[PDB]
């Protein structure tokens, strides 16, 4: 019956999760760098 | 007809002592539900006179707990509308019309302060459900899905054994077993869909791995039931 | 008081005439006036509007309750918001084509 | 609010018990069905009052939207109307601004 486009459906959204999932690691990434940088001046202005 | 009958005057009799009463509810609280119902299944006119009696007893002040176990009972067993039809309905004996109208006014009295949330909250702790219109109107299911998440989702992980239950009892695919576990599913894409704050919490206690299990399930409505909830939990 | 047993409306015709159909207020015989002065938002002019609205919450006005469209009102936000009297109350009802918005209600802004 | 994906109204369907709060289990057959009608009918009122608010939001979005599009039609007066051209300052004097 329909189920079966039902499940086709289900594993494709899935799927596309996986990549929406990728995208939020790949900008956490990005943001490690600005992160760090920022926790780097703020110890840098301690040490100083 | 004789025998139930002098069993009727036996329960009664017992029931007249207010601590013996108070006992006996307790231990038969069941049966005590059966003997309701018996009471507007039978056309006897004696035996339901006798049964209303049994009933008023029980449920009666003097009885240890009475506006407890008026209330649980009422809550469990369904006695208000039971009382509600047996009101309604016509009697021979002016006794047994007078107790009507005493369990209907004690159960009025008990439903007075009732509400949708402890209802849906009696039905989670019976372990059982049947379509509740609680889990039909969507007005029970928006005002207490707040109430749903507290005490660490209390209600949610509840509702997250019973399904596992199911799910472990479902082999059988009785028709109220098939019905019970459609109702706990609905219950749980309720509860997910909104606040979705218990998703991570029913995926950590394998809620989430049971419902996908349950998609195995032959039953056409269990089987719409985990497409619903898969559609729910990623789908669109 | 005894004598504000009155309500006024200063809504768009077709709120003026659905709150004449209920029967809100009544023709004064000495003074030549009602209750129901019915005045569009587009016709008459926003100084017009504000003396009606001045002369329904002052002048010692029978009105208890003074109706304004939230339209009507809008215009005359100056003097909604400078009524600041307790009575007469004033409600802003919603018009065709024009809902009420919680952020025009002058007494509800006092919250 | 719960998606209509969700909506367990073929599950109420499959069972149909009557609730409390629909029809009193006590009340006669004609007062049960004029309630019933009484107050599903109200809330048919309310949904369709409740619609035609939104629409008429919507068309006060709408004229907004064409207000902002820029048409001195319903642009902003300020750039319809140069202020040399208009009467400004003056008691005895005043714009048109058509």
């Amino acid at each position: 019956q329909v189920n079966d486009e039902l499940n086709k459906m289900q594993a494709f959204i899935r799927k596309e999760a996986e990549e929406k999932a990728k995208e939020i690691q790949l900008k956490a990434d990005q943001e490690y760098e600005i992160e760090k940088t920022n926790i780097v001046r703020n110890e840098t202005n301690n040490i100083d | 007809i004789q025998l139930q009958y002098h069993s009727l005057l036996l329960i009664w009799l017992l029931t007249f002592n207010p601590v013996f009463a108070n006992e006996l509810v307790q231990k038969y609280l069941s049966d005590f539900l059966d003997l309701l119902k018996l009471v507007k299944i039978t056309i006897k006119e004696k035996v339901s006179r006798l049964c209303i009696s049994i009933i008023l007893q029980c449920c009666s002040t003097r009885v240890k707990q009475h506006k407890k176990v008026i209330k649980q009972l009422l809550l469990l067993g369904n006695a208000l509308p039971t009382v509600q039809s047996l009101s309604e309905r016509k009697y021979s004996d002016e006794e047994l019309r007078q107790d009507i109208s005493n369990l209907k006014e004690i159960l009025e009295n008990e439903y007075q302060e009732l509400t949708s949330f402890d209802e849906y909250v009696a039905e989670l702790d019976s372990k059982l459900l049947c379509w509740s219109p609680p889990h039909v109107d969507n007005g029970f299911w928006s005002d207490n899905i707040d109430e749903f998440k507290k005490d660490n989702y209390k209600i949610f992980r509840q509702l997250i054994e019973l399904l596992q239950a199911k799910v472990r009892n479902g082999d059988v695919n009785a028709k109220q077993e098939k019905i019970i576990i459609q109702v706990a599913l609905n219950d749980i894409t309720h509860v997910v869909e909104l606040l979705p704050e218990s998703i991570d919490v029913l995926d950590k206690t394998g809620g989430k791995a049971d419902i996908m299990e349950l998609l195995n399930h032959s039953d056409s409505r269990v089987k719409y039931e985990a497409l619903k909830a898969t559609q729910a939990i990623i789908g669109y | 008081a005894e004598k504000r047993t009155l309500i006024a409306v200063i809504a768009d015709e077709d709120t003026t005439t659905g709150l004449l159909l209920a029967g809100i207020g009544q023709i004064t015989p000495e003074t030549q006036e009602k209750n129901f002065f019915v005045y569009q938002e587009g016709k008459t002019t926003k100084e017009e509007i504000t003396d009606k609205f001045n002369h329904f919450t002052e002048e010692r006005d029978d009105i208890a309750i003074l109706l304004i469209n939230q339209h009507i009102a809008e215009n005359i936000r100056a003097r909604v918001d400078s009524f600041t009297n307790a009575f007469p109350a004033i409600l802003e009802i919603p018009s065709k084509d024009h809902p009420y918005d919680p952020e025009k209600d002058s007494v509800l802004k006092r919250v | 609010t719960l998606p209509i994906n969700n909506m367990p109204v073929p599950e109420y369907l499959e069972n149909f018990q009557w609730q409390t709060r629909k029809f009193k289990l006590d009340k006669s057959i004609k007062d049960l069905i004029t309630l019933i009608s009484n107050e599903s009918s109200q809330l048919d009122a309310d949904v369709r009052a409740t619609y035609a608010n939104y629409n008429s939001a919507k068309t006060n979005l709408a004229a907004a939207e064409r207000k902002k599009t820029g048409d001195l039609s319903v642009r902003s007066l300020h750039d319809i109307v140069k202020p040399e051209d208009f009467v400004l300052n003056s008691e005895h004097l005043t714009t048109v601004l058509v």
